[PDB]
């Protein structure tokens, strides 16, 4: 179940 | 980082029973790396190679691989180009390792 | 300790907008899906027959992630190029692991959230799941940039739950496969090594997983002495070696032994002529 990143770097 | 090697057979090598050969290349960044392997000097057409992975430390590996049969002569190498080092990096099979 | 990772990377390539994207799930460090944007029209995949037990919603919701992770390493990409005041010219790389450790008792045990660029720590998320650790200068713009949006609590929210929750999903689904060993076959050869010594070594072959423990002893004392890095047998097994040089005549003072999980007992060799 992959993660999904909130605001970019 | 300097792509470290090795170079070894993925069962115990008896002379004339097929095989396969393993280049392990571990250690390296970026991940763009070019392997060949070599038979008695010269480049072998079908290598294998695994997908690209990396490592807790960030570091890349893969392992490229080919069929062969040993002999008691022949000599097989694996020869590593990246951007890391001037001079591709070339390690020899040595069947007692 | 069972354990859930991905493993994701961007590659930036000099004159095309859009770097290649790979995503590498992981379940007790063994592999599988795998997502890779330079496929031919690109889905996760499953990399482990029990996986094929997920439904056609189960991939198409996680390569929807995927197509928006690729977009946001892209614009994180650009952003770190501002930050480091680099040219466009070049190829650049920017790696993401995530996931958890479970505990037998169903507790989460740690979560992980790690960033680096150029292969070096750039960020990451402390031990806390609450603060981040910026490794340099640049990275502080994006703790910065982090702190004031909240985003720890979003990868607190995953990993405290659908990270834990999905990986004893696994665990239930894949069960037999997931707890299969592959015992380490042993042998000891003999080698020349120089005028009055020799080499032994001692080899594991065939053995998952890769964790093992290989020793030398001298009558029944433990020595420091080669130890090659475990290897991919490329067939889903593992190899070492350790190997000692000895006096010539001494061989047969020295055992080798063998200590891995899928054994039903430690192995105790010596050389034998
Ligand atoms: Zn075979
Ligand atoms: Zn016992």
């Amino acid at each position: 179940y992959a993660i999904e990143n909130y605001l970019e770097l | 980082k300097t792509p470290q090697i090795q170079v070894y057979s993925r069962h115990p090598p008896e002379n004339g029973k097929p095989n396969i050969l393993n280049c392990y290349v571990t250690q390296f960044h970026p991940p763009h790396i070019e392997i060949q392997m070599l038979k008695n000097g010269k480049k072998i057409p079908k290598v294998e190679m695994s997908d690209m992975s990396f490592s807790k430390d960030w570091s890349f590996y893969i392992l490229a691989h080919t069929e062969f049969t040993p002999t008691e002569t022949d000599t097989y190498a694996c020869r590593v180009k990246h951007d890391s080092m001037a001079e591709p990096k070339t390690v020899y099979w040595d069947r007692d390792m | 300790p069972h354990s859930m990772r991905y493993f994701e990377t961007a590659v930036s390539r000099p004159g095309l907008e859009e770097p290649r994207y790979i995503s590498v799930g992981y379940v007790d460090n063994k592999e599988f899906v795998r997502f890779d944007s330079d496929a031919e029209n690109p889905r996760y995949e499953p990399r482990a027959p029990w996986m094929e037990q997920e439904g056609p919603e189960y991939w198409e919701r996680e390569t929807q992630k995927a197509k928006g992770q690729e977009q946001w390493f892209r614009v994180s990409l650009r952003n770190l190029l501002g930050y480091y005041n680099q040219s466009a010219g070049g190829s650049h790389t920017l790696q993401q692991m995530s996931g958890c450790d479970l505990g037998s008792d169903w507790r989460l045990l740690r979560g992980y959230l790690q960033f680096a660029y150029e292969g070096r720590d750039y960020i990451a998320l402390n031990e806390d799941l609450k603060t981040w650790t910026a490794a340099d200068m640049a990275a502080q713009i994006t703790r910065r940039k982090w702190e004031q949006s909240g985003a720890a609590e979003h990868y607190k929210a995953y990993l405290e739950g659908e990270c834990v929750e999905w990986l004893h999903r696994y665990l239930k689904n894949g069960n037999a496969t997931l707890l299969r060993t592959d015992s380490p076959k042993a042998h000891v050869t003999h080698h020349p090594r120089s005028k009055g010594e020799v080499t032994l070594r001692c080899w594991a072959l065939g053995f998952y997983p890769a964790d093992i423990t290989l020793t030398w002893q001298l009558n029944g004392e433990e020595l420091t002495m080669e130890l090659v890095e475990t290897r991919p047998a490329g067939d889903g097994t593992f190899q070492k070696w350790a190997s000692v040089v000895v006096p010539l005549g001494k061989e047969q003072n020295y055992t080798c032994r063998v200590y891995h999980e899928g054994l039903p007992e430690p192995l105790t060799l010596r050389w034998e002529p």
